[PDB]
């Protein structure tokens, strides 16, 4: 496999693409919601899927984010996603001010 | 500096400490950037939090306009629909 | 033949709150447009919900939630209040 | 009182809005105090917007109110322009706002 | 009878009912139930097959979620029609950005 | 029992029409009905909108016809109309 | 006479003023041409939506009213001139 | 003899031009252009003078907004002048196209 410099960097990427499993765990996420959902109302219940569905939404939501972030990052002469790279992306999409 | 019948119970499923950091990087590479800043990924969850509330806000509302205790997944869909992120696959 | 406007309803309330003040003819038109759009997003909202759980009625609560969702917080909650008081006002009378 | 609006204490047209809810196909049955509720609501909103519109007009040395006066009035308030964020303005015009860094040393 | 007289694969006496119960206009034009079944079938067919192609591209007997988006996401046209409608267990196209090369 | 009807019979023959001994998952099947029902409201709602703009009170085929044209891009749109126009045209021929 | 040499009408200065309105400070030579292309893209699609209704209406003299609904479709609602 | 230092004039106007409402595009050329394409679907059709303005406003504002997104991205890079890509970059991210 050639040498070692930036060897995995592109490798993991590819394997992750071929797959289609959830990027983030499905146990911490499950409480995260239960916990905030309480603050806006009491005595809450949850459909098995409802979360499954959120996970799907969210994950997908972030990737998408990163996907631009990357571009921005490239624009900059950089291969590094940065704390702001996040902001511009959002700002111009418009949720971020 | 005592044993003092000490009992230790702290909270790491729901709370953001508990969740897994690789769980994110897992996410980061699908996009395929080479590098992750420490600062950055903390912000990213930050936003996740912002996105997550608004939906549930609505979700909760539809659960409650019908006087229902069980929150429907459809309920989430419409929510997503309102922001223009509607999900095919679910709940026609 | 009968061009409608909501100019009449703006016209009173204007004076009720800023009586040494007036409206541009186009500024009023803009407002006419605004209300109707505003009338429709809500009405639209209302209708969808009726249908969702098969409700052959837009009651006084179906509108209420509708607004709650449609509107950003500070504005939404005051409006919720004015709403019930009015029902309060009108039914006994 | 005869006029409905007055029985509910308002300026907004009770019955004109009722008919508009039947000529818009929105549904098979029209509610009885819906109409009012709704009328009254907008009433507030109008006010809400029209309350500062005037204040803006005061701001700039005029006794009347031209449309920009509606525009600035809506953009500054976060709970105002937030909803209308999808509304663009007959000759809206612009908030003076110059980005941080291109301003000069 | 409907499919027959019309000559389509889609249900002509099903969308007529919903369009009158949705409550679109006052009455309903005779034009539509029939016409409305037709384009729908046409779209139905346009995806199945490219989905088929996509499954055969990577050599598979059965088509599954992953395939469908692969089909559409790659296609120029469908992709725009369903530009922001987002998708069940879907994952994504292989993409490698330029200056991220392993030289 | 329960209802929860769907377009499963229509999507299935279409796929048969385009690769007969080719298969599908039970997960892509709902995506499909979700997709159809979604396009359904998109088109029929717009028809409703025009009808009560230029001042009339029923929705015919012409309107869909118009609607479709601006709802979709150049090349698909024409073929789509064509198909649409004929199917019905034949329908009337019979009667 | 088919209207052409149109695209230019929107000369150097006017494209520029927009941008100042935008809050851009300065501008390279190249993009005067790029934007015209888009402007055209945008007009085409809207007018495309607008024209159909007008045809739908058995008329030629396409109304301001259509301009707008057509704008409401693409998703650029306008407050000001309509209904 | 005197000539203003670079960047002293441009800002001054920005604002002047920001305060006002009045349209920037020309009444005649605009009109001709609108006629040019409309003919290309169907030839020789008419519009109320206002109908033309209705159209004129919706796009004049539309650019000014995009130019604003173009500028942030110019800034993000440590740059100073809105370059081409930025516009395109912007176009791609908004994912209108």
């Amino acid at each position: 496999h050639r040498y070692r410099p930036g060897t995995v960097a592109l490798r993991e990427i590819r394997r992750y693409q071929k797959s289609t499993e959830l990027l983030i765990r499905k146990l911490p996420f499950q409480r995260l919601v239960r916990e905030i959902a309480q603050d806006f109302k009491t005595d809450l219940r949850f459909q098995s899927s409802a979360v499954m569905a959120l996970q799907e939404a969210s994950e997908a939501y972030l990737v998408g984010l990163f996907e631009d972030t990357n571009l921005c990052g490239i624009h900059a002469k950089r291969v590094t996603i940065m704390p702001k790279d996040i902001q511009l992306a959002r700002r111009i999409r418009g949720e971020r001010a | 500096g005592k044993g003092g019948a000490k009992r230790h119970r702290k909270v790491l499923r729901d709370n953001i400490q508990g969740i897994t950091k690789p769980a994110i990087r897992r996410l980061a590479r699908r996009g395929g950037v080479k590098r992750i800043s420490g600062l950055i990924y903390e912000e990213t969850r930050g936003v996740l939090k912002v996105f997550l509330e608004n939906v549930i806000r609505d979700a909760v509302t539809y659960t409650e306009h019908a006087k229902r205790k069980t929150v429907t997944a459809m309920d989430v869909v419409y929510a997503l629909k309102r922001q223009g992120r509607t999900l095919y696959g679910f709940g026609g | 033949t009968r061009k409608e406007s909501y100019a009449i309803y703006v016209y009173k309330v204007l004076k009720q709150v800023h009586p040494d003040t007036g409206i541009s003819s186009k500024a009023m038109s803009i407002m006419n447009s605004f209300v109707n759009d505003v009338f429709e997003r809500i009405a639209g909202e209302a209708s969808r919900l009726a249908h969702y759980n098969k409700r052959s009625t837009i009651t006084s609560r179906e509108i209420q939630t509708a607004v709650r969702l449609l509107l950003p917080g500070e504005l939404a909650k005051h409006a919720v209040s004015e709403g019930t008081k009015a029902v309060t006002k009108y039914t006994s009378a | 009182a005869k006029t409905r609006s007055s029985r509910a204490g308002l300026q907004f047209p009770v019955g004109r809005v009722h008919r508009l809810l039947r000529k818009g196909n929105y549904a098979e049955r029209v509610g009885a105090g819906a109409p009012v509720y709704l009328a009254a609501v907008l009433e507030y909103l109008t006010a809400e917007i029209l309350e500062l519109a005037g204040n803006a007009a005061r701001d700039n040395k005029k006794t009347r109110i031209i449309p920009r006066h509606l525009q600035l009035a809506v953009r500054n308030d976060e709970e105002l322009n937030k909803l209308l964020g999808r509304v663009t303005i007959a000759q809206g015009g612009v908030l003076p706002n110059i980005q941080s860094v291109l301003l000069p040393k």
